[PDB]
Parts: C-alpha cells; structure tokens; sequence
C-alpha cells in the first residue's frame, strides 16, 4: 500500500522544459515500480515512462524517449519526470502509478496505485 | 586435525585474504576511478584464471595423490617429483606463448597493444603463482591446515605492500602488475614454511618423471578444465538473457550479490580441499567414506546456515561497504540468494568426495545437472523476476540439485 | 569521457617547423596530465613529451629533447607542441593523451597504458 501524490504541472510555453514530482508515501516503497501515465479528453490513459522496482532500467514511449528522462530517489521516495522541449501535444494531465516488484509494462492495467493527477497545458 | 580444526585455521586466512582484496580493491577504485576499474576487468580476471591454469590445473590432483601417498616415501618423492615436472613444464609453456603473443593477449586484455611489457612481465609472475600454488597443494595433501593459513596471511601482507610500491612507482601499469604479484608471491612464504614444518623434504620437489602418475594428474586436469567452462557458460548466457528483457545495472545488483557469497562463502569451502579431500582419500570403503560425508554435513550444513543468517541480518550493512550502495533494492535478493548458497556448500561436500575418487563419470553428471537445471530455471524465472529470478533460479537449482547428489549418493552407497 | 582533438598537421621540410594543438573537452582540464606520442607508419606508439598538471614540468624523449616544446594552455584546456628542427625521421601520426596523476606514478610516464583517454592523431610528415 502506497499512496501517491503529483506535484508540478500548469501552463507553460512550447519549447522549453517542466518537471514533476511524484511524492511515494507508504512503507517499504521501494519494492514499488513507478510509471507516469498521462490523458487526453475522450481517449484512455496512455503510457509515458516507468522504471524498474529495482531503479535500474527505465522504458519510455516511442513519442516522449529523448526529450522526457525519469528518476527516483529512494531516499526521499519521490519519482520524477524532468520534460524536455514541450511540444502542444504533451498537453495532458499526468499521472504516476505504483506496483509492488513492477515498472515494466505500459499497461496501465498492470499498476494498482494511482495519484490524483497533475495538470499540464502547452501553448503558443 | 579435525573438521573444526582446519576450519578455524582456514578461516584466519580467508579473513586476511578478504581484508586485503578490499583494502587493494578500494585503493584501485580510488586511485584510478571507473576508467581504470572497467579497463582492467578482463586483466583481473585472467589474474584468477591463472591461479588454476599456470600449474594445469593438477592441484587437486596433488593434494589427493599426496594424502594417498604419504605413507610411501618413494612413492610420495614420485608424486611430488611428477607434480612439480608437469607444473614447472606447463608455466614454462606459458611464459613462452604469452611472449609471442604478447601484442594479441593485450588487445584481448584491454583493446590496444600499449600493454604488450606487461604481458611480458605476467609471463614470469605466472610461474610463482603456480609454483606457489603447488606448494599449497602440497600442505593441504599432509591437511596441513596451520601451514597453509600461515603462508597466505604472510603472503597477503607482502601483497599489500608489493602492490603499494608497485603503484606508487609504475602508475597504473605498476598497479596491475601488483595485482598480478599479490597470489604470485606466495611462493615465498610457502616455501618457507614448507621447510620450517619439515613434512616433506626439499629434495622431493626435484623434477622427476612417472608417467602413470602423470596420466592420473591429467584426470584433474580435465576436472579443471570441465568446471572452467561448465558452469562460468551457464552464467554467461545467464547475464545476457537477463540483460535483454532488463538493462545491464539489473545485472550489476545481481553480479554484486553473488559477490557478497563469494566472500563470505569461502568461511566454509575454502576448508574443503584441506581436510575433506585429503580426508575423503584415503578412505576406501563405502561405510567410512558415509561416515565422512555425513560428518561433513552435519558440520558445514548449520554453519553455512548461521552464516547465512548472520549475512542477511548485516544485508544493509553489507551493501555499504562492500559494494557502492547505488540501488537499495539490492537487499531484497539476499533472502533467496542465501538460501542458494546453503544447499550449494551441501552439495560441495558431494562434489568433493568426486574429486577424492578421481571419477570422471560423476564429475560431468554433476557439472551437467548443475548447467541444465540452471538453464532451465533461468529460462523461466529471469524474464519475469529480473535480478530477483536470476537470484530466485540459483536457489531453486541447487534445492533440486542437493536431493539429486543424496538420491544418487543413496544409490550408491547401497550399490 | 574526456575528448581529445589534434590540430596543425602538415608536410614540412627537413630542418623546418610544426605547430601542433590539441583542444581537450571538459572541466578540471588542470588536475589532468597531458603527453605528445607518435607511431611512426608500421611501428608502434613510442613517447614524445609530457606536460605535468603542477609546476609545469616537462620531460621529453631522447631523439626529441632540444628540438620539441610542450606547453600548456588552461584557459583554452588546449596542449601546444612546438616541433622545431624537423627531420626526416620524425615522419609519424602524432596523438595527444590525458591522464591522472595517480596514472603516471613516479617513473611510469612514458609508457602509453598509463593513458586512458586517447587523441585520433594528427599526421605530420617531413622531407
């Protein structure tokens, strides 16, 4: 059981860069894959980044490798999502999901914890 | 001599020889960061490599036909003189062909021929680690548990030392060269005690001939040769299956655990070849040879045991000093890993008793059993666990492998 | 890590003069111990000079002493050879490299394992 909240996230110009911040609070966090996830109105949630429950490896999606870069600090028990060169189509609210020994699948049907969700807009 | 015995005299010197690995081991970390670190892996592990192949791999053999021997003097003078003849002509053989090949040994090494000098120089430090190595095999055939811890702690101490002024002189050259002279010079306090303990004279290691002994060391030559290319291909094949469905950091936490027992493992087999395979010898009959084994069992079984315990209980400690603590996550492979560790010291204890036999019928079967339960666990853990299941398959190979080595030692000892 | 980039090759006659540079990449430039070396076509990398990272100490070979300068330039992290009095022999591809001073020890700075970081090499040919 771990509970998940976003942090960062708001409307931001196209071509620079915003980070966010997913805060782990539960016991023995570590052994929890994380994953950010984000939406458009209408559509499914669709995947973004992850990284292994180890903090390992990490796995992006074919549109967001090279620009966004995912990490975790297990001191703190805080993912982050640092977005590179934002584009109008990142428009989306994200969200970070947790499972217990996971963090490789971009489905979000294989995560059992998910945060409320942080809202990011791209304009101009 | 006992079981106990030898175990604490072995284990004062797997305690000096573990301090100073770690005491070298973070001076080159330190001296030389990553870059060094990562160029000289291939060098090291050519280092170990030697420790077996510079003497062709007939040490056990040695140990096993001195215990068998010891009470012939003229058949133990033909044991020795044999052994030190193969050891002396197999590193000379070697120094010869890394001369030659000096330039395409360095490219293999470390990718350019810059260390074609140092290539040169290990030909000569080949021959003390095998010479030295005889000599231990020699002590360990008499279960001269003392002698042989006596000549690697004073040995570990002239290591330390050597590797400082030979760092502080050549660099990072001078630095590898070090690594290369810390198992190399053992010869000198091995020769020593040798003639200070007066157990075997000096005379016997004169170069002789007996070619049905010679034959009878090749035996252990192939063993060597077997378990070198066996089980390190298992593991090879292992670490690239789990570095294609995960990154090779997953395999960096999985090879810094199996680092962890390989230290703290060698507290308990390290005694093995200095008493159970002298021990196990000598003795002919099937009921003194069940006598041993279960005696064996009933010793390293609850000690690796509290060992194990003892090793996941400091698992957090542990991974700070020992390794860069870079993934916390690294504590929860211990669990499994350790377990693994349990049965594969039960399972040794078999596995020696092969080596006191010099049966090469049951040395493939157990070097196969062990390469395809590992593969076949691997194959089914490692893509869904990651580093968990590399940990997880370890353990459940040597779980069926153990009751494999009782049900066919059962088999054998009722006939 | 560290990146290394020769500039200032050329033909020269016999008994004229070379410049060559070498641009390193990367901070702490100073703390790092810069060398010249050479491999002459179907021969192997034998040392030319070596600038240390203190006191700007320089030591050069035997065949090069009196006739080639190295120098060091920390505000441009670039390495200078001043080749004067070029002969014929000293037809070779010249590379510059970088090293610690942990690397190089006391008496090993002339040995090219000792360098873990390698230039490509300029080509400098005489006569």
């Amino acid at each position: 059981q771990v509970q998940l909240v976003e942090s960062g996230g708001g409307l931001v110009q196209a071509g620079d860069s915003l980070t966010l911040s997913c805060a782990a609070s539960g016991r023995t966090a570590y052994r929890y894959g994380m994953g950010w996830f984000r939406q458009h109105p209408g559509k499914e949630r669709e995947f973004v980044a992850s990284i292994w429950w180890t903090g390992t490896t990490t796995y992006y999606a074919d549109s967001v490798k090279g620009r966004f870069t995912i990490s975790r600090d297990d001191v703190k028990n805080m993912v982050y999502l640092q977005m590179n060169s934002l584009k109008p189509e990142d428009t989306a609210v994200y969200y970070c999901a947790a499972k217990f020994y996971g963090g490789n699948s971009k489905r979000p049907g294989d995560y059992a914890y998910w945060g409320q969700g942080t809202q990011v807009t791209v304009s101009s | 001599v006992s079981l106990a015995k030898a175990s604490l005299w072995t284990a004062a010197s797997t305690l000096v020889k573990i301090g100073a690995g770690l005491l070298v081991g973070k001076l080159l970390a330190v001296s030389f960061g990553p870059a060094g670190l990562g160029l000289a892996a291939n060098f090291r592990q050519l280092i170990t490599v030697l420790g077996v192949l510079a003497g062709a791999g007939i040490f056990n053999g040695v140990t096993k036909y001195v215990a068998q021997y010891h009470d012939n003097p003229q058949q133990l003078r033909r044991v020795v003189g044999t052994s030190s003849a193969m050891v002396l002509g197999f590193s000379t053989l070697m120094a010869l062909v890394f001369v030659l090949a000096a330039a395409p040994i360095s490219q293999g090494l470390f990718g350019n021929t810059d260390y074609q000098g140092l290539v040169r120089l290990v030909a000569l430090v080949q021959m003390g680690i095998a010479w030295g190595n005889l000599l231990l095999a020699l002590m360990k055939g008499f279960r001269d548990a003392a002698g042989n811890a006596l000549s690697l702690i004073v040995g570990s101490l002239i290591g330390v030392l050597a590797y400082y002024v030979s760092y502080r002189l050549g660099g990072y050259e001078g630095a590898l060269l070090g690594l290369a002279l810390i198992p190399a010079l053992v010869v000198i306090p091995a020769a020593i005690m040798l003639i200070k303990r007066g157990v075997i004279p000096l005379s016997y290691l004169k170069p002789s001939w007996d070619n049905g002994l010679a034959g009878q060391l090749s035996k252990f030559t192939l063993m060597a040769l077997i378990t070198s290319v066996t089980l390190p291909v298992a593991y090879i094949m292992m670490r690239k299956l789990l570095a294609a469905q995960y990154s090779w950091d997953e395999v960096g936490i999985w090879q810094g655990v199996s680092s962890i027992s390989d230290a703290y493992l060698q507290f308990i087999t390290a005694s093995f070849s200095v008493y159970l395979l002298p021990t196990l010898s000598r003795l002919t009959e099937k009921r003194d040879i069940t006598r041993e084994v279960v005696k064996s069992l009933k010793f390293v079984l609850p000690a690796v045991a509290a060992a194990s315990f003892t090793v996941w209980l400091l698992r957090d400690f542990a991974i700070w000093l020992l390794l860069s603590n870079k993934f916390t996550a690294m504590r929860d492979l211990f669990a499994w890993q350790l377990v693994g560790d349990v049965l594969k010291v039960g399972a040794y204890v078999f596995g020696y008793l092969v080596i006191a036999k010099a049966s090469l019928r049951f040395y493939i079967l157990a070097e196969v059993s062990q390469f395809t339960l590992l593969m076949v666990f691997a194959h089914w853990l490692i893509p869904a666990h990651g580093a968990l299941g590399a940990a997880q398959a370890y353990m459940a190979t040597y779980i069926v492998y153990f009751s494999l080595c009782c049900g066919v030692f059962l088999l054998w000892r009722r006939r | 890590q560290v990146q290394l980039v020769e500039s200032g090759g050329g033909l020269v006659q016999a008994g004229g003069s070379l410049g060559l540079s070498c641009a390193a990449s990367g901070r702490t430039f100073s703390n790092y111990v810069m060398a010249w070396f050479r491999q002459a076509p179907g021969k192997e990398r034998e040392f030319v000079a070596r600038i240390s990272e203190s006191r700007g100490t320089t030591d050069y070979a035997d065949s090069v002493k009196g006739r080639f300068t190295i120098s060091r330039d920390n505000a441009k992290n670039t390495i200078y050879l001043q080749m004067n009095s070029l002969n014929p022999g000293d037809t070779a591809v010249y590379s510059c490299a970088a090293t610690l001073p942990a690397w190089t020890g006391i008496i090993g700075g002339r040995r090219p394992g000792n360098y873990p970081y390698w230039g490509q090499g300029t080509q400098v040919t005489v006569s």
